[PDB]
């Protein structure tokens, strides 16, 4: 024996620098599309067995991101937006094959991030279609890594929701919270996902989000800032990351109440009142820090996510009545007060936000 | 890249010049020919060079295929598709594009139905294809073509609609048709009156679309129920179009007579979709008045605007064409007498200036495929009409139309075909003929039945047309190759006198030539030669033969013909054709009779030669190489049956002293010999006494010193052609020495024993008449001593040819003989003991009725014999061979011969049963007599009491045979040998108690003189090879080159146990022989591999054959004997070099070569180790070969030792050492290793 | 279970549409030399005796898929010597299977497109390997490449001192001597022969060709008289590409004192006819109109023909 399938898996990569050479070719990519459409040709072959076989480019793999290379290749240039439909075909054609995949006995969990791939690459209806296609073909009893490609599905619609009034986010809006109670749950990449399901939460928009959130959400996303920090561990720039995209997910409701405050809040200040004291666990802990330089980055990022909690300082406080407490997380807040005045002096930074924030806490 | 107007249009012409040489490239075209059409989709310039690009779009509609790359191919398809999607510049192209993207789609349509796999995408492009048609439908303004090509994919569409199971709905074409169901009313009824014109023109097409598409599809019950839908709903849409129709003759009289034909072309569509059934010519009998209303001009020119309406409608010729449709929609309507009238009305237009020869089709399938008159004066009804036709100068025009009225008759048994046939071919021989060219062709179809009595003009039109084929000359190829179709209807008789027509037109050919019509012949040879199946068209073959003769002689392109000829030969060849070259040699022979006749010229040392080449020529394309002497045979014979008056005498004296050492006298010898001198002379008066001075100037004749045997021999030779023909002049056979008429009758004996010699030469070649003679001289040896004492060997000879054939006349001949049986032995049916089994063995593979009535003439027999002792109640065996017939019935008198006529009974019928199974005279027999046994057997209850204490011996030699004849089988006899064991008890060995090798161990002893009785090995081996009957001539010659291995007197009479074969031997004893050539080309390393590297059949023989290459320095004697066998073995069988193997190395290890000692060591080794069937068939000869030396060894040691003449034995003693010294090369695991791996294991 | 051809089909179709989208060829052996591990250097092993990724299965075909690589990017010496000691290392010695035939054309092939790529002579000691490796009982696409495999050499076999056309001086038409094609392409697998009969002068042709496996290609001459029809668009210039074996006949047989047929009037019999239908090729109809190239077989390539006819005429004369 001279080599193992590492050297296949020196070769899939080789045969992904295939790809990436067929990716080194040029601009705009109709030969890639009909690429795509050869992959359709292998992507409708797939199911046409329907018996003991699977999407062989994913069956052919894990590693090999074939699928997301020629996308790549794919994304050589706009021309024009049949690119984003010839592989719709190949896209649904495969996910209705692994549709026929369900259960997830050994193979089909790498599907739904080639579809991903798929979803975020190009299409102009070839997600929408597919949309209409997994209208009519979803299922979602997941599991541990299923809760990632179950976001990575959430990480579509948002995508999706791009073109000119994004075009399906009203027909996304009917694809509603009715299956996303599946939190208090999976680990922290899931909780991540759980963050990007927070992130598909900061979207779908009026339509949907005066419907689906209505306040009671936060709180089991104020649950799930309780579980970030200990339903599971290892998240020291997850749950920061997932903090941080809550300080953008509590701050998507910032127009939205500010237009006619509809909001169907029930709860409306539990899930400000024990994130803010988490912001603290972090914040505070890094007022507790309290370093002038960054690392690198990562006292950065969470000190301007306290610079953006900063602004959710300012936010609960400017309508919602504050100080009226019961437990001691008011006692926090002046801890969080003297977070907030080491911040507001160690801030040199925007004077709205810093001064609302010197009324709001104190 | 660089593409003018001027540059790419001419590099077009150079790229079509590339796709004329092949296709694929690599690739790099059709990346260029997707970008040309790309720039074609650019294209709607370059006016000259647009029309000049689509000379390559001609190129492109060649070089649509399934053989180019699956990607490159469909990714320019869907382009294609994206091009046909904005087709506009496509709908707005000029003339030949325009005309080539209907191509395009075609090549699109038809290579898309090829295999690359990409499914619904095509699918997709289809929708996206039939919405850009439909839009080219909307888009009318000129073709037909684009929408036939859209209706090709409409088919293509119905091919996607009727595929597996889908009834005729949701077809989106047919919903296009739907959406065309209603755009035809909006452009016939509301708000229609500015361009919709070609609209409807399309909306014809697209409604003959469905139409078309209804008539095409392989259709069924209630899923074609829809694609009836194709036209149900639409006929009340027809219905409303021929009311638009009505409203399209509300015409402005303006130019609207196209679109008016156009109407009559929407008028034929529905008239087609009735032309098929289904659905009620009720409606269409009203529409086909509204075709009617066409015209109507000459007997009503009813109103004005009827007039003006029909004036510029009757232009030009498709107007009668529409009277031709007015034809078929009649044709449809069975209204025969609206029909016959309107082609009465027809009948009054009826000239037209050019247009009724195309009118007249149609009106020849009026009266014909409703067959509205009767069948034979409708012939004469049409010929009346074709009498014009023949008066109209019909330059292809109906002779078309004639052409299609040969398979338009339909019913007639012959006599409508001699008349018809005159109109026609006298026509073709005038001028024309191309377009009957056709109809000749079309009378190869057209002939299912014809020609009966009166074929002698009809086939005399045919062999006239057929010269007169040879006028144009190409369709003198045309003309009885068709024919060779057709004239499988004859007989022989006529068709000779036809055939010397045509030898007489052959002659006019031979007459009428100076180098074209020799050509034509040529092909009218070979047009002739393919018309086999028929002996005197072999006869004509064999005057095609002449030809070839011919061919021989005139030599320009005659033997340029020649190989061709003998290629057409070799296409009539569908065997070896040596039977039908008996005869028909000595007419080639009469030709080179013709051509000793052709030697008037002083050519005595090049005729010599050349009439030699000539004899080369035919017997090269006889294709063989020794038959410079074995055609000699008959040749010699045929100059014997030449009268040779003195062109032939010194030709033949030069010719056999080139074909053999056979000089004048010599030759006379081989004139003598065979006495086909004086059998084939048989022509008594004239010739004879000259033939006799022939003999005279050939051996200074003395023709009383003659061999009355071979005479005897000639006798046979006579009574061939029975019988008075042979009875006349087998009298001055008889008186040429001493002999007489009806004698002698002892002498007519050993003509009956050459009647055994004619069984002999019944056994090598077949001549299978000669049978029939042989019973009409067994009718003549009832006629010379009626002699049951030749009945002996005279039905053994007849028992003997019984299954040379199993030809069905010899059945007849056999029950003539059971007529000379019932002839012979009248007084005594002694021998019917003893023949009635081979009456048995007879009437075994009898499977005949008269047969069964030669069954029933031993009945007859039965009676007529006298129904007597054991000869008639021991026969009961096997009698019940079928019990099929009355046979049963006299198999029944047979059971009363068997019971009527007729525990220890059982006993003795187990006795009787026991030498009945080990009898093995008919296998069926003995298959019959194990049946017999089985339900024998079934008599149990009592053998299990025979089963006592031990177990009563003769049950003991009941179970003794019925193992030791089960020693292998016969096919069903090991199922039979199954009831004769298992059907009685196992019998424990409870009484199973009890010279072979003495022969085998006296075998050694023969392999030690090779001269005792290897006579008794050899000639009795190749006995058993003598029935390999024949196959090759080879395989018989072996036997003459064993007789030329024949020596050794008396002890090989004394050896006759098939006497017969030393009868064989006898007839051997004269016929010199054994040319086969050969040589060592020697590769011995490779001979030590190819011993088992040559594939493995006889290569071990044929390594062998390479030991009998190497068996030169060995014991000459019969070296050469065995250079004799090397000859047989070549083709003889894998056994019979067995029994020459051990001698061959008790004669190589004499003295050969010490150091080649290791070439015979080199078979040994390789054979067993490298290799492990045909293996393993040959190991068992490498061991036996090497026992034999062992006791070879043992005999010399014994009389090295019982000596007590030393000298050479002492010699022989150092070759007994040798030989033990080659012994010693082997010993012995070597040998027994591969014994176990062998067939296995004792050894 | 449904995807044999058509995924397999998406290696080439994802090279050629990135082989025809840009600039120069230094991709036609960059990204296979990545790729050629997935395939030879897979079959490297050679457990004797067979190869690890060869002798398993039958997709062992990536090398029609690297001669579709090496049909991809035509520039101008890369993927050769790229694979040259690939396949000096794998096809040189994972070729001689003796069967093979399931790609054996396709192995063969990928030589092939190779040699007629660019180079003189790495290929010119594999042609050794073809003149040990071959057959006389091959397949029918097995000896139709074949045809094609000395074709393809016969460029650098004809270079300037022919630097391999001795070495089939034996294993010349012995091999066109394989008779008894298949159908018509199989027929014009010897007018591709035919075709590659151009080269190679006539010093020797006695013990290499004797104009007898040409006798044998007469012998379908001497068929094509009526052999054909529709596919005689091809063999009919087929049969006036025999036309210039005659021609070649007529610089061999009539150069210098041969005439080199024996039994060979029975064959050139229906030559003479073919000579007689040479002229009289394309003589059905004749019009005057001409769309691309349809009457110029039988008129410009008869106008050396009907020479060639009483050039058929000069060894042995008319």
């Amino acid at each position: 024996m001279a080599g193992t399938s590492a050297p296949g898996s020196k070769r899939r990569s080789e045969p992904p620098a295939p790809r990436p050479g067929p990716p080194p070719g040029t601009g705009h990519p109709p030969s890639k599309r009909a690429r795509g459409f050869s992959a359709a040709a292998a992507p409708d072959p797939d199911d046409p067995f329907g018996a003991h076989g699977d999407f062989t480019a994913d069956d052919l793999e894990e590693l090999d991101t074939l699928a997301s290379q020629a996308l790549s290749q794919c994304p050589a240039a706009a021309r024009d937006v049949s690119s984003d439909h010839k592989v719709h075909r190949l896209l649904d054609g495969m996910s209705k094959n692994p549709s026929g995949k369900n259960r997830e006995t050994v193979p089909i969990k790498d599907n739904f991030e080639l579809e991903v791939l798929q979803a975020q690459y190009k299409e102009l209806k070839e997600k929408m279609k597919v949309m209409e296609e997994e209208v009519l073909i979803k299922n979602g009893e997941i599991k541990i890594l299923r809760d990632s490609l179950h976001q990575t599905e959430s990480v579509l619609e948002e995508q999706r929701r791009s073109h000119f009034l994004l075009e399906q986010e009203k027909t996304q809006a009917l694809s509603d919270k009715e299956k996303e109670f599946s939190k208090k749950l999976q680990s922290l990449q899931s909780e991540l996902q759980f963050k990007d399901a927070e992130m598909n939460e900061l979207r779908t928009k009026l339509q949907t989000s005066e419907r689906a959130n209505k306040l009671a959400a936060p709180s089991v996303s104020h649950v799930s800032p309780r579980k970030n920090p200990s339903v599971v561990i290892k998240p020291e720039a997850c749950s920061p990351q997932f903090g941080k995209t809550s300080f953008p997910t509590k701050e998507s409701f910032s127009a939205n109440m500010s237009l006619p405050h509809p909001c169907q809040t029930e709860s409306g200040y539990k899930p400000l009142v024990g994130r803010e004291d988490s912001k603290p666990h972090s914040l505070r802990g890094d007022s507790i820090k309290q370093e002038e330089a960054q690392k690198s980055f990562v006292d950065s990022w969470r000190q301007r996510s306290n610079t953006q909690g900063s602004i959710l300082i300012n936010l609960l406080l400017k309508q919602p009545l504050i100080p009226g407490s019961s437990l001691s997380l008011c006692h926090l807040l002046s801890s969080s007060s003297e977070s907030p005045a080491g911040t507001p002096l160690q801030p040199p930074g925007f004077g709205s936000t810093l001064a609302g924030m010197s009324g709001l806490r104190t | 890249h660089a593409v003018e107007w001027p540059v790419v249009m001419s590099r077009f012409l150079s790229q079509l010049d590339e796709h004329m040489g092949y296709l694929q490239s690599a690739p790099l075209q059709l990346m260029s020919m997707q970008n040309l059409e790309f720039i074609e989709v650019t294209l709607l310039m370059v006016l000259t060079r647009i029309i000049a690009i689509v000379f390559f779009r001609r190129q492109e509609l060649l070089l649509w295929q399934i053989g180019c790359v699956l990607l490159e191919y469909g990714s320019p398809k869907i382009k294609s598709l994206a091009i046909s999607f904005l087709t506009e510049l496509f709908q707005l192209g000029g003339l030949p594009a325009q005309p080539a993207s209907t191509f395009f789609s075609s090549f699109l349509e038809l290579l898309k139905h090829l295999v690359e796999m990409d499914t619904d995408q095509l699918k997709l492009y289809e929708e996206p294809l039939s919405k850009l048609i439909k839009t080219l439908f909307p888009f009318e303004a000129e073709a037909y073509r684009n929408i036939e090509p859209v209706y090709l994919n409409m088919l293509l569409e119905k091919l996607c609609v009727m595929f597996e199971d889908g009834v005729l709905m949701r077809l989106k074409s047919d919903l296009l048709k739907a959406a065309l169901c209603h755009l035809l009313q909006y452009f016939l009824k509301f708000v229609p009156a500015g361009y919709e014109s070609a609209l409807q023109v399309r909306k014809v097409y697209v409604r003959n679309i469905c139409k078309a598409l209804l008539d095409v599809l392989g259709i069924e019950v209630d899923a074609e129920y829809l694609l009836g839908p194709l036209y149900a709903a639409l006929k009340m849409e027809s219905m409303e179009i021929i009311e638009e129709i009505q409203c399209q003759t509300q015409q402005e009289n303006l130019s609207s007579n196209s679109d008016g034909i156009s109407p009559k072309r929407r008028r034929l569509s529905s008239s087609l979709n009735p032309s098929k059934r289904a659905p009620k010519q009720t409606e269409e009998i009203k529409h086909v008045d509204m075709n009617q209303k066409s015209i109507l001009w000459s007997a009503l020119k009813q109103k004005a605007e009827s007039l003006q309406i029909s004036l510029e409608y009757s232009g030009l010729k498709n107007p009668v064409i529409e009277m031709l449709e007015g034809i078929a929609v009649v044709l449809q309507l069975t209204a025969l007498c609206t029909v016959h009238c309107s082609h009465q009305n027809m009948n009054c237009r009826t000239f037209k200036d050019c247009q009724h020869k195309s009118k007249k089709k149609p009106s020849v399938v009026i009266t014909w495929m409703s067959l509205d008159f009767y069948t034979k004066v409708l012939k004469s009804c049409r010929s009346l009409l074709e009498s014009v036709q023949k008066l109209d100068l019909e330059a292809t025009i109906d002779k078309v139309v004639k052409i299609y009225d040969a398979l338009i008759y339909m019913q007639v048994n012959s006599s409508f075909e001699d008349h018809i046939l005159e109109d026609l071919c006298g026509m073709l021989s005038l001028p024309w003929i191309y377009s009957h060219s056709d109809d000749g062709c079309l009378k190869l179809t057209t002939f299912a039945a014809n020609l009966l009595t009166l074929s002698c003009r009809i086939s005399d039109s045919y062999s006239p047309q057929a010269q007169s084929r040879c006028v144009f000359l190409l369709t003198l190829f045309p003309r009885r190759i068709f024919l060779e179709w057709r004239t499988a209807v004859y007989n022989w008789a006529l068709q000779s006198s036809h055939e010397v027509i045509r030898a007489s037109c052959v002659s006019g050919f031979f007459i009428l030539l100076q180098q074209q019509n020799s050509c034509n012949r040529v092909p009218k040879i070979l047009i002739d030669k393919v018309k086999d199946d028929s002996d005197i068209v072999k006869k004509e073959f064999a005057s095609i033969l002449g030809q070839l003769v011919c061919t021989l002689h005139g030599m320009f392109y005659l033997t340029s013909s020649l190989t061709e000829p003998f290629s057409e030969h070799g296409h009539v060849d569908l065997f070896c054709r040596n039977l039908k070259a008996t005869s028909q040699h000595e007419c080639s022979s009469s030709q080179l009779k013709a051509s000793v006749c052709k030697p008037f010229l002083f050519l005595l040392k090049k005729k010599i030669p050349s009439p030699v080449k000539l004899a080369f020529i035919d017997n090269l394309h006889h294709l063989c190489k020794h038959l410079d002497f074995r055609e000699d045979e008959t040749d010699v014979k045929a100059v014997l049956g030449t009268l040779l008056n003195l062109m032939e005498d010194p030709d033949k004296d030069v010719r056999v002293a080139f074909s053999g050492n056979i000089k004048h006298i010599l030759e006379s010898l081989d004139s003598e010999d065979g006495f086909i001198k004086e059998l084939f002379v048989l022509r008594m008066k004239e010739a004879y006494t000259h033939a006799q001075i022939s003999r005279n100037n050939e051996l200074k004749d003395t023709l009383i010193l003659t061999t009355g045997d071979i005479g005897r021999a000639a006798k046979g030779d006579l009574v061939p052609f029975a019988l008075l023909h042979l009875l006349h002049c087998l009298l001055s056979k008889s008186a040429s020495v001493s002999g007489a008429a009806y004698t002698e009758i002892r002498a007519l004996v050993a003509a009956k024993s050459v009647k055994l010699q004619s069984f002999f030469s019944q056994y090598k070649k077949p001549i299978c008449q000669f049978l029939v003679e042989s019973l009409h001289s067994s009718q003549m040896t009832a006629l010379p001593n009626t002699p049951c004492q030749n009945a002996d060997v005279r039905k053994q000879d007849v028992a003997h040819q019984r299954e040379m054939a199993l030809n069905t006349l010899s059945e007849i001949a056999n029950v003539f003989d059971f007529p000379d049986l019932n002839r012979f032995l009248t007084r005594t049916l002694q021998v019917l003991l003893p023949d009635l089994a081979a009456k048995a063995s007879p009437a075994a593979s009898a499977l005949i009725r008269t047969l069964g009535k030669q069954l029933n003439v031993n009945r007859r027999e039965i009676l007529i014999n006298n129904f007597k002792y054991i000869f008639s109640h021991l026969v009961c065996s096997c009698s019940k061979d079928e019990l099929e017939r009355a046979l049963h019935y006299l198999k029944n008198e047979t059971e009363i011969e068997l019971g009527s006529l007729l525990a220890s009974s059982d006993d003795p019928y187990q006795g009787p049963r026991d030498i009945i199974s080990p009898e093995l005279m008919a296998d069926y027999l003995q298959p019959k007599l194990l049946g017999i046994l089985a339900f024998f057997n079934m008599q149990l209850l009592s053998s299990s009491v025979g089963i006592e204490d031990k177990k009563m011996a003769l049950n003991s030699l009941m179970s003794l045979m019925k193992l030791m004849g089960p020693k292998h089988v016969s096919s069903v006899r090991v199922k039979m040998m199954t009831t004769l064991r298992t059907g009685l008890r196992f019998k424990d060995d409870f009484p199973e108690l009890c010279f072979v090798t003495g022969v085998e161990d006296s075998s050694f002893a023969y392999g030690l003189l090779m001269e005792l009785t290897r006579a008794y090995l050899a000639y009795a081996d190749n006995s058993r090879a003598q029935d390999s009957a024949a196959y090759a001539i080879q395989e018989l010659l072996s036997i003459y080159d064993c007789r030329e291995m024949e020596t050794n007197g008396p002890g090989h009479q004394l050896w006759r146990r098939f006497p017969e074969h030393v009868r064989e031997i006898l007839e051997p004893h004269l016929n010199t022989r054994y040319k086969s050539s050969q040589k060592s080309t020697d590769w011995s390393g490779v001979k030590k591999p190819i011993y088992l590297s040559k594939l493995g059949s006889n290569f071990a023989e044929w390594s062998a054959s390479w030991a009998g290459y190497l068996i030169t320095k060995v014991r000459h004697d019969l070296a050469s004997k065995i250079f004799t066998c090397c000859s047989i073995m070549m083709k003889h069988d894998f056994k019979v070099t067995i029994y020459l193997l051990p001698h061959i190395l008790v004669y190589v290890l004499l003295g050969c070569n010490q150091e080649d000692q290791q070439e015979v060591y080199a078979e040994i080794m390789a054979v067993l180790k490298h290799d492990d069937d045909l293996c393993q068939l040959s190991t068992q000869t490498v061991f036996s070969m090497l026992d034999h030396l062992t006791q070879w060894a043992r005999h010399k040691f014994q009389a090295l030792k019982a000596e007590k003449d030393s000298m050479v034995s002492t010699v022989d003693y150092e070759d007994y050492q040798s030989v033990t010294r080659f012994l010693d090369l082997i010993p012995q695991d070597t040998l027994a290793v591969a014994s176990f791996r062998s067939k296995a294991y004792t050894r």
